[PDB]
């Protein structure tokens, strides 16, 4: 199940494999702006498509 | 991606081109008065005149005039000089 | 009763949301004094009601005169704003425009000696908006028609394809008369929207309804 | 050389029916597709800031 | 026509832990959009032949009626001189840095969209 | 005989026993326009709901409103064809426009029905299927008709009543007769108390009244005064109405 | 063919690649392409005047001449002023040529 | 209504089985319903002669009257047999009427 | 699109003894001919406008020209002559009597098809 | 300096480089309105055969008659392009009609190229997927080519036979020239002694040798006698020419 719930989450979103597991919630802060951008403009590259 | 899509339908008019060519023809034929040239006369003018007589020279000017006035017929030589 | 389907980001979207987006900023709506929160929405929402909507007429005028415009630089026709009474029937229809616009401003009601000098200025503007688009669409293309009828005298009369620095002066004059009549084309349908943005805008004025109670702090 | 048209009429008629074809034209079918794309990326960007800090309050994953 | 993310629940769902792996590129592809396929041509629609014939038509006619007009040889040698300017139009007109000039004068070409950053919609 | 072979004609042809044969093809389009005429007919309306209730399920939503205020202006009320159509609302509530539910809610609060599946379809698409400013085009009276309707069912939903004061400005009530104007602000005082939800907008509908109090009696500007007063301390400040200028 | 496939592919590799500026060598001659447009053009005119001429040359000029005569003609009907009176001259000179 | 699916199926249920030659008896009087219709048919050419008369009375008839007149005007503009001046007396009579 | 008995023979091959009697009806229906749903009606088309709007500019134009005749009153009385056969001809034609006419003036539909006589197509 | 200009336009843009240069688009269409103005030219045709061959397996049906006959009237063999071709016909020989096969064969009977799944659908499709009376519209010196393309390539087919049999006539030999009309009367009387098939119809092909002897040899009227005793006895009866009335 775990192995399904990260099926279904990297079949829609396949960028969400750039941040590593263990450094996700070193991003995260109290305001949605206040979270780190060291994968924030590459999550948004990357979601754009292999073009 | 989606550029084959865009292909299949090929030209078309703007979407109510027909409204504006039938406004624009019922402009330029319901003038409500004759066809620029020419005159209205009875019916017993009509029937009783040559087609040749009927034409004036003026409304038939020379395709490609070698002279500038030069027109195609000649009309009626019965004129009221 | 099925309608076509766009594709989004073309050209001609580009170039339209840009041309509208250019007359409506020719009357911009004005900043009241209060924020603009709920309280205000209906405010200028009833205050958007009240204005002309001039960016949509404007780009009327504008997209109907610079395609007429650019129909007199087309091979084998004529541009349809060189007729007087399509160039002046325009800018009458402009000048009605503003007029209605003003004239409902109050109940229909039509407004010493000062009052018949202010009114011949501004009915003036009726004939002015027309004749200028008019004769600049007539006067550029008239100039055309006998400087080509002179560059045809010369090679009539001399060789065909002989003295030819006479006739490359002349065609060179008559091709840099054709491209300013491409900037005559395009100027004169901005210049004639322009002000209709001037003219229609002066009526566009109405009050700011507002909140006529509120609690303070 | 011309002048004054045959109807002064029927040009001025010409410019009224081709200036509210083009005002029909803009309102129904050009100005509605400029604002579908224009306001899909306006209402995007002016939401942006707090359609995500409105998703960042409400999703658990955190 | 359900959603597709359902559709790859479901199918993620209802796989067994040995074949999860291998169906992950066919439940990748059952949800793929679909872009249709560039079709064979069948060439210049029933209102092209109108747009090519009625301005044919009207060229001609056109033509028939400068060619009569008392300046029919000024008339026909304006054509050739507005034709001249179309020609010189065609290599002149930087046609890329037209095309993204118009790109620019709308707002929703002259930027990327804006919402919904990633971080805010994930599902862990 | 020929006053007599149209008097014939008349009494067999063209009566009200034919003029509902021909209407039972498309029924809201002909209950909708003969109602705004002045046919009431309170008999012929139930040969118009049993003729439409196979129908109800698969209208479009301005059959919807046609079918409502044509059974609010005939005043004929029928609970299995009104459940049928609370039942079209709340399956395709996305579809509907503030223009149509309110008048939808107009015609299911004269006729004292409701359900708290349709009470939070007609709320959920207010607020979130429509656009925020469509209450600003409504007209104050059939927002405040819609507020009640809230505070008759007990329904509190804090985010439609956001929405709906958006509608209420100097605006709104200007376009109102005083006659109705007052039985809208105090309508839609009467509403904002039973939630206790005081907006910044309750400063329009309570500056309604109290720029014109003579229209008001003391125990209605009892009631005004009741809600100033919870309204105050709510938006943090005190009431004072402004001349213009 | 099919006919609007062919030389619309024909007509594209004459706008684009096939190029007169180079292929013709001269740049040796002219500075710019941008002057080689600017004449093209002007070139353009002088060979479409010279062909609407020529095309129909024995013709009573509408244009008003400049006091010129076009080649031994001088007193004919190609170089008379009055347009009333060529038109005469003219129909005298068909039934001769 | 659906503009094309009313009044379609108002007319279907008029076309069929709306009947007068039962709904009003009729069959007291009539034989078969044969000659229901063909004397329908003459009574539908009897009323509609009878409404496109009605419909403009004072006309001069293009066509010949045998020899008869309406009713009291016998002298008049209506019952001329000479349309020039039946003309002429309408035009007096028109600002008199 | 392969052909409907080449499924058949598949789709009855690759199933076992104990759900081939169960798959039958599934088989049946997946090798039935389509048959395509009666759709919504989006009624009078852009050419059923054409031929009625343009039958009522007929209409119009030619009772306009039958007005001013110098028989006018003839003229529109023969219109009430001529649709009173219109008339008198859905009441009199026998519409199924007449269809079933003209399917016999047509050989093909004058009888039933002729070949294949099933006793030479089996497969046993 | 019209003269040079003229002359210098003429040496650089209109030659048969470039002419070849728009021909790359529609091969098959430029290839034989071309060959049928008189342009063989056989180093051009190198050209065409290349610039068609990634699209022979996609072909129209009279795409492909309008190769073969262009490169039969260039008289250029590309063996790679033409079993291409043969498997365009193979593949898709239902399509094809009699008019077009008639004259694929012919290309193929002059280069002496030929396959058995060719010849087998080439002789299926006139046969079975091509209308019987097809062969009486052909014009009888193509159908001898097409005898003989089976008779050189020893293929007995004796279905294909009876079709081309009927496209034997009098109707047909007569539309013939005389010396064509003896070129196919040998032709296709060396073709029906091979297989030793002899159909009724074989008796206008005889006879349209008897009727007129004296443009025949000795040496081929004892060809032609030889296949008349062999149609004699297997038709069951004897040769009797008709005098007309
Ligand atoms: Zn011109
Ligand atoms: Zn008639």
């Amino acid at each position: 199940r775990l192995l399904k719930l990260w099926a279904k989450r990297l079949l829609v979103s396949p960028e969400l494999a750039i941040v590593p597991l263990n450094e996700f919630d070193a991003q995260l802060a109290s305001k949605f702006e206040g979270i780190s951008p060291k994968y924030q403009e590459l999550l948004s590259a990357v979601a754009q498509g292999n073009k | 991606s989606y550029s084959a899509y865009f292909a299949k339908a090929g030209f078309q008019f703007p979407a109510g081109l027909s409204a504006l060519v039938a406004g624009i023809v019922a402009l330029n034929v319901c003038t409500g008065r004759p066809t620029k040239g020419t005159k209205e006369i009875s019916n017993a003018e009509y029937n009783a005149t040559p087609i040749g007589y009927l034409q004036s020279p003026d409304q038939h000017p020379t395709a490609f005039p070698k002279v500038p006035g030069m027109k195609d017929v000649h009309g009626s030589p019965h004129h009221h000089h | 009763s099925s309608v076509r389907d766009v594709k989004t980001g073309s050209l001609p979207t580009n170039f339209l949301t840009g041309v509208y987006r250019f007359w409506r900023s020719q009357n911009p709506a004005e900043k009241p004094h209060d924020p603009v929160n709920d309280r205000l929405l209906p405010a200028v929402v009833d205050a958007s009601d009240k204005r002309a909507s001039i960016g949509t007429w404007a780009t009327t005028f504008f997209c109907t005169i610079i395609s007429c415009n650019l129909l007199g630089l087309m091979p084998f026709n004529e541009a349809p704003t060189s007729g007087l009474g399509f160039a002046t029937g325009l800018g009458v229809s402009v000048w009605a425009t503003a007029t209605i616009l003003g004239l409902s401003k109050t109940g229909f009601k039509f407004p010493f000696i000062f009052v018949p000098l202010e009114t011949i200025s501004y009915t003036f503007r009726a004939v002015s908006l027309g004749v200028r688009l008019w004769v600049n669409m007539l006067a550029g293309h008239t100039l055309l028609h006998i400087l080509t009828g002179m560059a045809l005298a010369l090679p009539f009369s001399l060789g065909f394809f002989s003295m030819v620095p006479a006739t490359f002066g002349v065609c060179c004059l008559l091709s840099a008369l054709v491209g300013l009549e491409y900037l005559v084309a395009v100027l004169q349908s901005g210049v004639f929207s322009i002000l209709s943005t001037v003219y229609v805008g002066e009526f566009n004025h109405d009050k700011f309804i507002g909140p006529a109670a509120k609690i303070v702090k | 050389m011309k002048l004054l048209p045959e109807s002064l009429q029927q040009e001025a008629a010409t410019a009224a029916v081709v200036a509210s074809w083009v005002l029909w034209h803009l309102d129904t079918q050009l100005l509605p597709t400029i604002m579908r794309e224009h306001k899909l990326h306006a209402c995007w960007a002016a939401a942006a800031k707090r359609y995500n800090e409105k998703l960042f309050k409400l999703n658990p994953s955190y | 026509e359900g959603n597709s993310v359902a559709g790859i629940i479901k199918s993620v769902n209802e796989t067994s832990g040995a074949n999860l792996l291998s169906s992950l590129k066919t439940i990748k592809a059952q949800a793929a959009p679909i872009y249709p396929a560039a079709a064979s041509s069948t060439g210049y629609s029933t209102q092209a032949k109108i747009a090519l014939f009625g301005a044919l038509s009207w060229i001609l006619y056109r033509a028939d009626g400068q060619s009569k007009a008392h300046e029919w040889i000024v008339d026909l040698n304006l054509n050739v001189l507005q034709a001249a300017w179309l020609i010189s139009f065609s290599s002149l007109i930087p046609f890329r840095a037209v095309y993204f000039a118009f790109r620019g004068m709308a707002p929703a070409t002259a930027s990327t969209l804006n919402g919904l950053k990633t971080f805010s919609s994930i599902s862990l | 005989p020929s006053q007599n072979l149209v008097s014939t004609f008349a009494n067999k042809v063209i009566v009200e026993e034919n003029l509902v044969n021909v209407a039972e093809i498309d029924v809201p389009f002909w209950s909708y326009w003969l109602s705004s005429a002045g046919f009431t007919s309170k008999d012929a309306f139930v040969k118009f709901a049993e003729a439409v209730k196979p129908k109800v399920a698969a209208l479009s939503t301005s059959d919807i409103t046609n079918l409502t205020v044509a059974f609010k202006r005939a005043n004929y009320y029928d609970k299995d064809l009104f459940t049928g159509i609370e039942a079209n609302v709340s399956a395709n509530f996305t579809k509907f426009e503030t223009e149509q539910l309110l008048q939808i809610v107009a015609t299911f609060d004269a006729f004292n029905h409701s359900s708290v599946a349709f009470l939070d379809d007609v709320a959920d698409s207010i607020t979130y299927c429509n656009h925020y400013l469509a209450p600003v085009r409504a007209g104050a009276d059939e927002l405040a008709t819609l507020l009640t309707y809230y505070a008759k069912n007990g329904h509190e939903r804090a985010d439609l009543l956001a929405t709906v004061a958006r509608g209420f400005s100097e605006v709104s009530l200007g376009k109102l007769s005083a006659a109705q104007r007052k039985d809208t602000v105090l309508s839609a005082l009467k509403a904002f108390q039973t939630f206790g939800f005081y907006p910044e907008s309750i400063e329009a509908v309570i500056g309604a009244a109290l720029v014109s109090p003579a229209e008001y009696s003391a125990e209605e500007l009892k009631e005004v005064e009741a809600v100033k007063v919870a309204a105050e301390n709510a938006l943090g400040g005190e009431f004072v109405l402004i001349q213009e200028g | 063919m099919a006919v609007t496939s062919f030389l619309g592919k024909a007509f594209e590799k004459y706008f684009y690649d096939f190029s007169a500026y180079e292929q013709f060598g001269l740049n040796r001659f002219l500075s710019s392409k941008g002057q080689y447009v600017a004449l093209r053009h002007v070139g353009f005119v002088m060979v479409g005047v010279n062909v609407l001429l020529a095309a129909n040359f024995p013709f009573n000029p509408p244009f008003p001449t400049i006091g010129m005569c076009p080649a031994g003609w001088e007193g004919t009907w190609v170089c008379q002023a009055d347009k009333a009176k060529a038109l005469e001259m003219y129909k005298e000179w068909k039934k001769s040529n």
